[PDB]
């Protein structure tokens, strides 16, 4: 037959029948590269590390999301502070950087 | 001068440090821990195996009267019977065949193989950790028994060292435990005197020569039926017997952090958990001044193929420009960077190769000759081999663990949105200053 065992760095000892013990530890041989493109480094601390790594992908999701909304809610904030003074008046010669800087 | 440094408590394991004095050459320091004896105190509580269940001859007075009587044996049975007129070979054994009482009698004593089947249960205490040390500084290398307990010094012949306490406090044997033929167990045996029948401890002695058995095997004398003479009796199995059958796993095959369970006395050997903190009176006499070590004017470090494995995966070069010929010890300063020697001879000028094993992606550690440090920076690959027969000697760190690119990732991704949030402030706070002066 065949019996699967898991080894941790730890490591794990097995006896069969009556020969010595064996002792055996466990790499961080992962499959990817730490040095490589963006998704074999998450492939690779994926494998070695699930939680860990999905913890920091989640905390970078979150960062730069709030990021894009904050940056949003600041030029929107800028937008109504530099033109509601100029909407509310006649003949809004606006020089045309503000607007163009803000609107997309 | 005395030197703290706290090891890691792992057999077998070389841990490497450098000593390094006001104004005398560095002297290296590597501390391996040779064995380790994590024994506690016991004391005997009992002795049990397999009762002999023996059986007293009946007596018979049958047209006078019997009385059961007291006496101290083992599980003691006592029974007084009627009409019975038994017969042996003859067809009678008894005149006045009414009124027959007859005595049965009944108890239990060692059985003649215990001497060598037989277990012993014990209680232990808090647990005493006693570490074998071998420690080379400089060129002097010397063996010592020490106790980890933080009082207690080993001492050879010039050199003191004082060990623990063990940073968490741990012990494979429960408070009760069982020895069986070198194989422990811990179960939670009856306490003396409080014997229950068909389990382990029914019998109980201060030892195999003891007198004073005390058993309780819930044996029941019945009423003979059959004419012939005899005596019938029902009592519970051996409760060693039924123990045997299932006892389970010793602790030998079950002791957590992989360590050898030994008897005689009960220790547990090699075996790794914590860390030991210890300091080291070093000999004056060890250290020789700068002014005779030599110094190295320049070198510079480039790392061959390196690897982050268990073993002594990578390999760097020094390429050295001295002033005289000796014997420069070499370190890693890095926690995440352990080299293979210690002390190299040294040329005026030439190059050296070094091997190290490192558990990080990145060889971005410093490397000190003569005391003179260098940066070796270099890239590390995964490991090819994914088991492998030593165990690991650097533990993994955090910080140090990350690749560099992928720092730089993280870094990026995350001064962007700093970047994003420093932006939008400066911009409202602009607007801000600008709508004042302007309203």
């Amino acid at each position: 037959t065949s019996r699967n065992f898991s080894v941790g760095r730890e490591g794990l000892e097995y006896v069969w029948g009556n020969h010595e013990p064996v002792r055996v530890w466990a790499q961080e041989s992962a499959p990817g590269d730490p040095h490589g493109w963006p998704h074999e480094i998450i492939i690779h601390y994926y494998h070695r590390h699930p939680v860990y790594t999905v913890i920091v992908l989640c905390g970078v999701a979150l960062a730069i999301l709030v990021g894009t909304a904050s940056s949003a809610a600041c030029i929107a904030k800028a937008r109504r502070d530099c033109l509601t003074p100029y909407a509310l008046a006649p003949n809004a010669t606006v020089p045309t950087a503000l607007a163009v800087l803000c609107c997309i | 001068f005395e030197h703290a440094t706290t090891v890691p408590n792992v057999p077998g394991i070389p841990y490497k440090a450098l000593v390094e004095r006001a104004g005398y050459a560095p002297l290296n320091l590597e501390i391996t821990v040779v064995s380790s004896e994590l024994t506690p105190s016991t004391n005997k509580e009992y002795v049990t195996c397999r009762f002999h269940t023996v059986i007293p001859s009946p007596q018979v007075k049958c047209c006078g009267s019997l009385e059961c009587k007291a006496s101290s044996k083992a599980d003691y049975t006592c029974r007084v019977f009627g009409g019975v007129y038994p017969f042996m070979w003859g067809g009678a054994q008894c005149f006045c065949d009414s009124e027959n009482t007859q005595l049965s009698e009944a108890y239990v004593e060692f059985a003649p193989d215990c001497t060598i089947d037989h277990a012993v249960a014990l209680k232990v205490h808090t647990a005493a950790l006693k570490v074998g040390l071998r420690i080379v500084y400089g060129n002097t290398t010397a063996h010592l028994d020490t106790f980890v307990n933080g009082v207690t010094p080993g001492s050879s012949r010039d050199l003191k060292v004082i060990a623990g306490p063990i940073s968490a406090a741990f012990s494979p044997f429960d408070h009760k435990v069982v020895i069986r033929k070198g194989l422990v167990y811990n179960y939670d045996f009856p306490e003396y005197g409080a014997m229950k029948p068909g389990a382990f401890g029914d019998i109980q002695a201060s030892s195999l020569d003891a007198t004073d058995i005390v058993a309780r095997t819930d044996i029941r004398l019945l009423k003979p039926s059959v004419k012939n003479i005899h005596v019938p009796y029902t009592q519970a199995v051996s409760g060693y017997e039924m123990w045997k059958n299932n006892s389970g796993r010793p602790l030998q095959e079950t002791a957590p952090f992989g360590c050898k369970i030994e008897v005689e006395p009960l220790r547990a050997s090699n075996c790794a958990y914590g860390h030991i903190p210890i300091s080291i009176d070093i000999p004056d006499a060890a250290f020789v001044r700068s002014s005779e070590s030599p110094t190295i004017l320049e070198v510079s470090c480039t790392v061959a193929d390196c690897i982050y494995s268990a073993d002594f995966g990578g390999s760097l070069t020094l390429q050295y420009k001295a002033d005289r010929e000796g014997h420069c010890p070499v370190h890693s300063h890095s926690t995440t960077a352990v080299l293979k020697e210690a002390t190299t001879h040294v040329t005026a000028v030439g190059s050296i190769t070094l091997h190290f094993s490192t558990s990080s992606p990145q060889a971005n550690f410093i490397v000190s000759l003569c005391g003179k440090k260098t940066t070796c920076n270099a890239e590390c690959k995964p490991p090819a081999d994914h088991i492998i027969g030593e165990p690991h000697k650097v533990d993994q760190e955090f910080q140090a663990a990350v690749s560099k690119t992928s720092w730089n990732w993280l870094l990026a991704l995350f001064g962007g949105a700093s970047s994003l949030i420093v932006v939008g402030l400066i911009v409202l706070v602009c607007s801000s200053m600008l709508i004042n002066t302007r309203r």
